[PDB]
């Protein structure tokens, strides 16, 4: 999640302009976004034409 | 003497780090080479940067 990146996230689910103005803020999550037996409520695009 | 496909290796999520110097991973599918050499070895994790 940065300008001028490629990958399974950058091309299929969230592409930023390579002329991007702004801020990318991130933090780890382990209280809400994870469970035992895994959290399966999170989907991403794995194939796109 | 073969047909290579670097998108399969690239789209696979199993790799921890992937740095290309001089080339970009999405152009490797079009470009072709006189030879390719695979130098294969195991290192310590903090030494991957070297």
């Amino acid at each position: 999640i940065a300008p001028c990146q490629t990958g399974k996230i950058a091309d299929y689910n969230y592409k930023l302009p390579d002329d991007f103005t702004g801020c990318v803020i991130a933090w780890n999550s382990n209280n809400l976004d994870s469970k035992v037996g895994g959290n399966y409520n999170y989907l991403y695009r794995l194939f796109r034409k | 003497n073969c047909v290579a496909d670097y998108s399969v290796l690239y789209n696979s999520a199993s790799f921890s780090t992937f740095k290309c110097y001089g080339v970009s991973p999405t152009k490797l599918n079009d470009l072709c080479f006189t030879n390719v050499y695979a130098d294969s070895f195991v290192i310590r994790g903090d030494e991957v940067r070297q």
